[PDB]
Order: structure tokens, then C-alpha cells, then sequence
């Protein structure tokens, strides 16, 4: 995201574990 | 004939290993440096430093 | 053209806003824990 | 887009039908003045007349293809002689070969050498004919596919080279290079010894922009027994007298006879000491000629595939001068 | 690790090129990346061992295919030497070209 | 890029001549967009070793179609990718399809186009294969080398019998080829021979060619020497040799005789 | 067929100086597309000649933009002769129009680019006119030949220039040379008669000294002379190898230069827009 | 002079190419001019050195 100076002050695979 | 088994990299298993994030304009930001630091902890020594 | 840096990549999570401590006053009953 | 060339002439040497597109082609000079620069040119001791008799023994043709003449020279593989022979159409086509094999070793033996007789075109592409007359058509510069052949079958074309006489030039000589663009020079080779002699013929391909140094290790065989029997025949004296050593004490010499500019005729300038340079017999860069090359152009890739082949890859066709090679 | 490296896809780019037998499309896209975290966040495992590549032989090496010594002053000792080591020596020097 | 030239209004009949050479080569002295009848010409006879370094300093143009207003040129090293234009001949003898042209000064019985309507003299080179052109110089040069102190030439079945010398204003045009030609070989082989003195008592049949071969694998002379490279590369150099076309006449018979025109394709 | 270089990252003290070389001319030893920049290096001076060689194996190519990512460069001379593009005068001389250039090593190692970023350097050659390349190159040979702004020599290599100097010089002897020595008395006896007979002949030419010291016979007749005459063949043979004498010493000229309208002339560390020839 | 010669513009064309550096236009514009008054309309002067 790209910002100015302004300033405040899934899913189901197959694999092996 | 054969066809072409695509493979999504998503969908390996090394993905965990890096954040992948797509950057549009880097190739034309990536002209000058982007030079940030991290950190680096300390304990808190007796005596004064 | 003498080349310079730019403005470095910050965390999204970054949540220093502790300002609202140091902005004038600070008012420490309540206002501490959330940073 | 690439230009071309059209030249009718007659079916002899390159026969349009019987290849398909894609081998380069030769221009032929016109032998009569070949025969006649020959009485001038053939050196002493040999015969001036043979390359006449020789030509006469072969009755305008003026192209002839490299497909062709590759197979009427030492260096050639008995499967394109065999292709060459009973894939022509042509009467009487083996008969040809040979005498056009003992026109070019007349050639060499005449000291008029055939890289003086045979100018490279380009890439035949195209052709039609009638009953012994035909009319071909190669490209001149750009490269060979800008063309259109009117075969619909392939329209464009590709460089097609014996594989039998493509000799590899880096990979030779290890250079440790790596392969990107490289060069393309079509190469002869001469040998001379009196009435045992003949002619090589190579397609060699690198990155050398300059050949020389190249050639002369590369064929230093020929160059070594190329200079040692090449003066043959050549009536040379004995002993060279001792005035041929050519004085070289005398010329800062503070007191020594000397002779002003104006009185050289036959004054009392007698005492002046007499230097031969004689010369009759001793190796001349003619006899010393080994090697001939020209540059054809630029390629990226070759490779080997079929009667072997040797496909090219991108040819652009620019076409050097000729150069000797003799030193 | 966990987050071992940032990782920045770009964007891609096409190159035409026009050429003879037909067109050339170069597509290339760049990217970029950095450590972050403090000290290391990989390692290697030298778990096996795959045939050694070379074997253990014994090959002398001969100095006569340097180059950069003075060679001594009566020439027959120097080709005696030349002839005696070049004997069948697996690595005897033949001048290439260069 | 072309190149239009401000004719100025000469006369009729000689104009007309004029558009008779509409394939012959000019030299241009700066590739720009205006010029005049004046600075593309030299004077009808001269030496042709001025010619030739003028040649080397110039910039090539062939003449193109000439309408009496002005007529057009293009030249020869730079092009857009090479494109086809008609030069006509006018070399002794021709030229046939798949040779190197060269440009030579006229060696030979000069041309000089004298225009006397404008005061104006123009003068073009010869066009000649490279194989001949190497040669028909080495013959003239000859030719005057035994004068100091035969001649034909044999092309496409034909022979020519180079006409004899002071045919034209006289052979003093050619005087200082000769000259430098024969003094620059004469410094390289005394040179030669003072650096290995004992070259010439070798062996004729052995010993020389041993030399020759072992040697092709593993008043301060050397200022005369220095002298002899500048002089020998600079002459060298200043010699045509430089093929600056190549004739690619497509749907045409296969050899242009002198006089007319033939489509050649720059290099 | 433009190839592409690429670059480690640099110090941005010295993209500010490598940006300025726009002009002038790098030597690859192959001419794939992307390439890199280590590949093409050069250490620093040393052994001219050596050079010299290498860059007749090796071919040019003229850079035209850089970027701190990559750089594009031009294959100066392959297949093209009307690529008209600009390389910048880095030469001492001065260069008119109409002039072909040539490109020489430079010379006593003073001027070349040590690259700290990456620990290499590259010693880009200067332009001259092939009028004043001659005379460098004739004179460096000369001095390498001799040992059997002033740099030393190497005496590793002198072997090979002194070797193809006497190579060019011992194949000018032919039967025909003999006749056209017989005659160096009545040349000087000419260099007396007229003013530019006496100007052909320069003044410590090793001839007129000859021609005073010795003394010739009438050379003897050769072998089958009735039929072949021999001072054409040698004449012939001497433009032959003239005609190609620069070249194998030095470099050949890799292009000219020509302009419309300005200056003539074109003082170093300039742009100028040269045709390729 | 007042109108000593005229001067016709003509549209403009944009021409592209395409090279590894991008995008390489090319702007033109042809133009051509007549000299109206009868006679000499122009003159020199050296003023100054």
C-alpha cells in the first residue's frame, strides 16, 4: 500500500508435516 | 498426445519459507536504495554506560 | 543524476501511536497497557 | 526485406530441380581469359598449355553449385559422390565430374588459382527451366528467410552445407569460448607438387573476425610441404657467389669511395664494390600459396541431421572479398 | 524459517524483435528480496554422499608445460631433459595453437 | 538521405549531353541537402594520386534521373538497409552479375566533360571488378617501368591492347604512382635484406625454404624502417581495394558491356 | 540486436562517473543478448602490443545507455554498415569530416577506471585518425623490432610483431624484385635531374646511401622470360600485400565520421555522430 | 520586406519504433517556402568586428 508522508499521530492442500 | 501439468507455487510446500507480495512499479522505484534497518536487542548491564 | 534512496517499507502491524500519551498531556490512568 | 539475383544459364554444374532451395552457388568466370592469362602466368619450367587442353577437353555455363563441387575435389565423403551421381538427372554427369576434377588441378598447377575463377552468390531459392536452360535465383544480402519460395510446401528456406566439409574452427581450436554469433568463411586449400597435387575444399564457421594466424597453424602441414616442393622444376645455379652477400659495413663507413649523382655512366667510378642480388629459382609468394578464404556472412547455430546434412540457423548473407593466404 | 525472506514479484515486460524466420519475444520480469530477522535462518545438512566425482589417481604433474624459467646455457642437456620426461607422460605438452 | 544540386542554366545540346551521364559517380564534399555544378568537379587532367587521397576525403553520390532545374544524388556508405539503385558503367571492359566494383581515376585516356557553355570541367571515375582493377594498375605501372630504363588484358572472351602511353594529354599524369611505387618496394627489400644480411647465400632449393618455414612457426636502420611502415601503410591504404558495391542485376542479361547502365546494390 | 549488460550493485559516488561514458567503445569476446559486465575486463597498462592484438580476436560495441540496473550496448560491426550512431572523442587529436577512425590502446596506463564497487577495471581504448594511427603503430613496431609520452616494451610478445613484419617483408622477394633493384642508380640519377624526383626520396631512406656504396650487373636472364615477364607478377604481388599491411600490425578502420552543418572539426570529449564503414 | 517570402506548413507525423529502451518516437514535418517579390528583397551588411 502505497501512502503519502501522511502520517496519524486459505485452503486444502497435500503436503507432508 | 501429452498435456502440461501446470504447478502453482502457492500450492508447494516452500511457500512457507518466504512472504510473496507483489510490488507494480518496483522496477521503476528500484533506482535508488531502500535501506532499511531491523533491530537488535540489549541487555541491561549494571554500571553505568 | 546522483542516484538517492527512498522512503523504506514499514510493517503493516506497526502500531507505535503512543502519541496519544506524548501528543500534549499524558494521562497515564488508563491510557497505559495498549502500547 | 533481402535482394536478389537472377542469372539464366545453362543446366551444367547446378541443377535446380534435382536439389531443393537452401546451398549456396558459385559464379564462373569466363575461361578464355583464364586460358589466356595462364600463357603469362604458368612459371618456369612447367607447361603453358595444359590448362588449355584441359578446358578444351570439357566441350553459357556459368553457375556451378557448391553441392557439386565439393564432390570433384580430394576431401569428400563417397555418399554425396553417390548422391551427386545418380540423383542428377543429367547425361553423361560422371564423365563431367572427373574432367571438371582435372580442370582445377590443371588450375592450381598453372598458377592461376580457382578462388580467381569462381565468385560466391548467394542462396539459390528459385528456379524455372526449360530443356537444358535454366534460370536460378539467389538471395544477395539479408538474410536467406526475408525470401518466397514458390514451393507451398516450405515457403521460406533455410542453408543447407555437405556436413562432410563443414569444419568447425573454436571448438577446434579450444578457445574455451562460449558459442554466440559467429562468422562464416568458406575456405580452399591448395597443395602443390608437380603432376601430384590437388584441392581441399571446407565450410568454416567462428567467432575469428580474422583468419590468418588461424589457417596457418591450422593447416601447417601444407604450408610446410607446400614451401619445400613448390620450386620444383625451377632451373636454380649453383653456389651463390660471395658477391650476393649484400655489404653492409660500408654504410657509415666515414672513409669510404663514394660517388656524386651525374657522373654514373662509366667514369673513373670503377672502384666501386659490385653487389648480385640474384634471384632465379628461390621461393616466391606464389609458390608458397596454400589456403584462400572469404568471408559469407553471420550464423547463430548449426546442427547435424539427414545423407548427412548441416543445417544453418539464421544465415544473413554479406559476402567479403577474397584474401590470400601464404605466410 | 517461518518468514525466512521478503520476496517482491515486479511487473511483467514483453520485447518484440522483429527478425527473419518469423519474431523473437523476450519476456522477462524482475524481482527483489531481503533477510530480515537477526543472525542466520538457514543451514546446510551434508546428510549423504553421492559418488566422488574424481578419482584418486595419481597424475604428475610435469613443470615442462609452465613457462617462465631460465633454461640453462649447453642446449643438449635441455633436450635430454625434454626427451627423458616426456617419456609417455599423460600430461605431455603439445604446442596448440596459443 | 538524398542530395539535390543547384544546376545553374547552361545551354541547350550540352545539357542535353549532360543527361546522358545519368548513372555516373560524383563526390559530394559534405552529405547536406543543397549544392552547385562548382565544388563537384576537378580539373579534366591531373595527377591521379590527387584524385585518389580526394577520393578517400570525399563522401560518394551517384547520379540519379536530372530534370534542367537540378538533379538529385544519393550515396553510397550509408543507406536505409541497403536498397537497390542503377550505376552505369564505364569501365574498358565489363562487368558481369556477382562482382565487386571499384572506383578508380581514369589511369587510362582520361574523360573530361568540357563544358564551355558554363566554364565548367567535370571528370568521373572509372568503375572496375576488383579483380582487374588489383591488376590493370600493376600493368600500367609496367608498362613505364621498363621505359625508365606484353600489354593485354583478357576479359569475358574479349582482349584489350591498353593504348599506348601520351594517348591523351601525356603519361606525366602517372608519373608519380610510378615513382612511389617502385622507391617504397625497392626501401622494403634492401631493408629486408640489411636485417638478415646472410638471406641470400642459403641454399636455393634448402636452406632459404628451411628459413622460411621455421620461421613461419616458433643513418639508423631502424628509423628507415619506422619511415618504411608510415610511407607503406599510407600508400597502402590509398589504393581503391575497397570494394564499394555489388551487382545484383535482377531480371537482366548476365554481363553489362561499357557504356550502359546495370542495377548494383551497395555493400 | 541490441546486448545487455548487467551490473552488481555500485557505490552511488560511481554510477555519477560510469554514466558519463556514453561514447566510448567496450571489447566482448561474444556477442550473446544478455551478457554481463565482468566478462568484459581489462587490467591496467601494460605491454601495448599485447592489446593490439586482442583487438583484432575480439569485436567492438558502442554503449548508448545506461541504467544503474543495466547497460545497453551496440554490436559496433558484424552485419551492418549504415548504423549511424555517436561515440565521444577520447582521442589527443582532433578529428575533421571525412575522416576514418581507428582504435588504438591507450598509452604510459595513466587513464582508465578503477571501479572500487567491485574490484575491477576497464581501459577503454581511444579514437584516432587512421592518418596518426599509422605512424603510432609504425613506430611501436620499429621499437619492438629493435630490441631483437614513453612506455616500456614487454620483449614476450615482440617475437610475434617482429615475426609478422619479417613474415610481409621476406615474402616481397620474388624473381621480379631483383630487376626493379637493377634500376635504383638510374633513379638516383633522376633524384638529381627534377625537384620532385628528389622529393619522392626522403633523406635517410637506406637507398640513396646504397646507391653509391655498390655496384649491380645487369640482373641475368631467369627461366622461360621469353614467355612470362615477371616485374607485373612482383609489382602485383607488392599491392597485394600492401593493400593489407595496416591491418595485420594495427587496427582496420571500423568506421568514419560526418556531419551537416557545424564545426568541422570535433575537439576530445565530444559527441560525435559517426556512419559505420 | 514587408511579406518578402511565404512559408507552408504541413501536418505532422508521428512515427514509433520500438528498441530495449523503450519507446523511440520520431516527429517530422514537411515544409517549403517561395520568394514572392520581384527581384532582390534581402541585403547584407558587415557591421562590426
Amino acid at each position: 500500500v502505497i501512502a503519502n508522508t501522511n502520517l496519524v499521530t486459505s485452503a486444502r492442500v497435500r503436503a507432508d508435516l | 498426445c501429452s498435456t502440461l501439468s501446470l504447478v502453482r507455487f502457492l500450492e508447494l510446500g516452500l511457500s512457507v519459507a518466504c512472504v510473496c507480495t507483489k510490488f507494480p512499479e518496483l522496477s521503476y522505484v528500484a533506482e535508488g536504495t531502500i535501506q532499511f534497518e531491523v533491530q537488535q536487542p540489549m541487555i541491561a548491564r549494571d554500571g553505568p554506560h | 543524476i546522483e542516484v538517492h534512496s527512498h522512503r523504506a517499507l514499514f510493517d503493516i502491524f506497526k502500531r507505535f501511536r503512543s502519541d496519544d500519551n506524548n501528543l500534549y498531556g499524558a494521562e497515564f490512568d488508563a491510557l497505559l497497557g495498549t502500547y | 526485406r533481402a535482394r536478389l539475383i537472377r542469372q539464366v544459364t545453362l543446366a551444367d554444374f547446378c541443377e535446380p530441380q534435382a536439389e531443393r532451395p537452401g546451398l549456396v552457388v558459385l559464379a564462373l568466370r569466363h575461361p578464355a581469359d583464364l586460358a589466356g592469362a595462364a600463357y603469362a602466368a604458368t612459371p618456369p619450367g612447367k607447361n603453358h598449355r595444359d590448362l588449355e587442353e584441359a578446358w578444351l577437353a570439357l566441350d553459357r555455363a556459368s553457375v556451378v553449385s557448391l553441392n557439386f563441387l565439393v564432390a570433384a575435389a580430394e576431401n569428400a565423403d563417397d555418399a554425396l559422390r553417390a548422391h551427386v551421381t545418380t540423383n542428377y538427372r543429367d547425361r553423361r554427369t560422371a564423365a563431367r565430374l572427373e574432367r571438371f576434377a582435372t580442370v582445377l588441378r590443371a588450375m592450381i598447377r598453372s598458377h592461376v588459382f580457382p578462388h580467381r575463377a569462381l565468385h560466391v552468390l548467394g542462396g539459390l531459392l528459385g528456379h524455372v527451366t526449360q530443356d537444358r536452360l535454366a534460370s536460378v535465383t539467389c538471395v544477395a544480402r539479408g538474410d536467406q528467410e526475408a525470401a518466397r519460395t514458390n514451393d507451398m510446401a516450405a515457403r521460406r528456406s533455410q542453408v543447407h552445407v555437405p556436413a562432410c566439409a563443414l569444419m568447425d574452427v573454436d571448438r577446434e581450436l579450444r578457445l574455451g569460448g562460449d558459442d554466440g554469433l559467429r562468422f562464416a568463411y568458406l575456405v580452399f586449400v591448395y597443395t602443390q607438387r608437380h603432376r601430384r597435387e590437388a584441392l581441399r575444399v571446407h565450410v568454416a564457421v567462428s567467432r575469428l573476425p580474422e583468419l590468418g594466424d588461424a589457417l596457418s597453424f591450422l593447416l601447417a602441414g601444407t604450408r610446410v610441404d607446400n614451401a619445400i616442393h613448390g620450386t620444383d622444376e625451377a632451373d636454380a645455379p649453383a653456389a651463390p657467389a660471395a658477391a650476393a652477400a649484400f655489404p653492409a659495413y660500408l654504410f657509415n663507413d666515414p672513409r669510404s669511395a663514394r660517388c656524386p649523382t651525374g657522373r654514373l655512366n662509366t667514369p673513373a667510378a670503377e672502384a666501386l664494390p659490385v653487389w648480385a642480388p640474384d634471384m632465379r629459382g628461390r621461393a616466391t609468394r606464389n609458390s608458397c600459396m596454400y589456403a584462400a578464404y572469404v568471408r559469407l556472412g553471420t550464423v547463430e547455430r548449426v546442427v547435424r541431421r539427414a545423407l548427412p546434412l548441416a543445417h544453418m540457423e539464421r544465415f544473413t548473407w554479406d559476402v567479403g572479398a577474397w584474401e590470400e593466404c601464404f605466410f | 524459517e517461518k518468514a525466512s525472506e521478503s520476496y517482491f514479484m515486479g511487473q511483467m515486460q514483453v520485447a518484440r524483435t522483429e527478425s527473419g524466420g518469423g519474431l523473437h519475444l523476450q519476456l522477462t520480469q524482475p524481482r527483489a528480496n531481503v533477510d530480515l530477522g537477526v543472525g542466520f535462518t538457514a543451514a546446510y545438512a551434508a546428510a549423504a554422499l553421492r559418488a566422488p566425482v574424481t578419482d584418486m589417481g595419481n597424475l604428475p604433474q610435469n613443470l615442462f608445460a609452465t613457462r617462465g624459467a631460465p633454461p640453462m646455457l649447453d642446449a643438449d642437456a635441455d633436450d635430454y631433459l625434454r626427451r627423458t620426461v616426456n617419456a609417455g607422460n599423460r600430461l605431455a605438452p603439445v604446442p596448440v595453437f596459443g | 538521405m538524398e542530395v539535390d544540386i543547384a544546376l545553374p542554366t547552361l545551354s541547350p545540346g550540352d545539357l542535353s549531353a549532360l543527361q546522358r551521364c545519368e548513372g555516373r559517380v560524383v563526390f559530394l564534399e559534405t552529405l547536406r541537402r543543397h549544392a552547385t555544378l562548382r565544388e563537384v568537379a576537378l580539373p579534366c587532367g591531373g595527377d591521379v594520386l590527387a584524385a585518389m587521397a580526394a577520393y578517400r576525403r570525399r563522401f560518394a553520390a551517384v547520379i540519379t534521373r536530372v530534370t534542367p532545374h537540378r538533379m538529385l544524388a544519393t550515396p553510397l556508405g550509408v543507406g536505409g538497409r541497403g536498397q537497390s539503385l542503377v550505376l552505369q558503367n564505364t569501365g574498358p571492359f565489363d562487368l558481369t552479375n556477382g562482382d565487386h566494383v571499384c572506383l578508380v581515376p581514369p589511369l587510362l585516356g582520361d574523360e573530361c566533360l568540357r563544358l564551355t557553355s558554363a566554364n565548367l570541367e567535370l571528370r568521373f571515375p572509372m568503375t572496375l571488378p576488383l579483380a582487374q582493377a588489383r591488376e590493370l594498375t600493376a600493368r600500367v605501372v609496367a608498362r613505364a617501368a621498363e621505359t625508365l630504363r606484353a600489354d593485354v588484358v583478357f576479359s569475358n572472351g574479349r582482349r584489350y591492347q591498353l593504348p599506348p602511353p601520351h594517348r591523351d594529354n601525356a603519361e606525366a599524369a602517372t608519373r608519380s604512382l610510378v615513382l612511389n611505387m617502385i622507391f617504397l618496394l625497392n626501401e622494403g627489400a634492401v631493408i629486408l635484406l640489411s636485417l638478415i644480411p646472410n638471406l641470400l647465400t642459403l641454399g636455393a632449393q634448402d636452406g632459404y625454404a628451411n628459413a622460411v618455414i621455421q620461421l613461419g612457426s616458433a643513418f639508423c636502420v631502424f628509423e628507415a624502417l619506422e619511415a618504411w611502415i608510415a610511407s607503406a601503410s599510407r600508400l597502402g591504404d590509398t589504393l581503391g581495394t575497397r570494394p564499394v558495391a555489388r551487382v545484383c542485376i535482377f531480371d537482366g542479361p548476365p554481363t553489362v558491356p561499357p557504356g550502359e547502365k546495370a542495377a548494383v546494390v551497395e555493400v
